[PDB]
């Protein structure tokens, strides 16, 4: 869609890991 | 004591509220000096300052 959107936050969850990748179970993906 | 994030620490202590007197407060790290009052602005759920 080409509306506005605001991405409020919802949980902080501090682990001090370090992540390097990432994987899922149509979707789009950025960067 | 690591580098971790900490997640236990010790209990804080809280007072009583106090209104129309300017005096020293402290709201999470928050220190100044001002008076005291209610609004009638409403803020966000997740916005706290």
């Amino acid at each position: 869609p080409q509306g506005f959107s605001a991405l409020e936050p919802l949980v902080d969850l501090p682990i001090g890991i370090n992540i390097t990748r990432f994987q899922t179970l149509a979707y789009y993906v950025g960067y | 004591l690591l580098h971790a994030p900490a997640t236990v620490c010790g209990p804080k202590k809280s007072t009583n509220l106090v209104k129309n007197k300017c005096v020293n407060f402290n709201f999470n790290g928050l220190t100044g000096t001002g008076v005291l009052t209610e609004s009638n602005k409403k803020f966000l759920p997740f916005q706290q300052f």
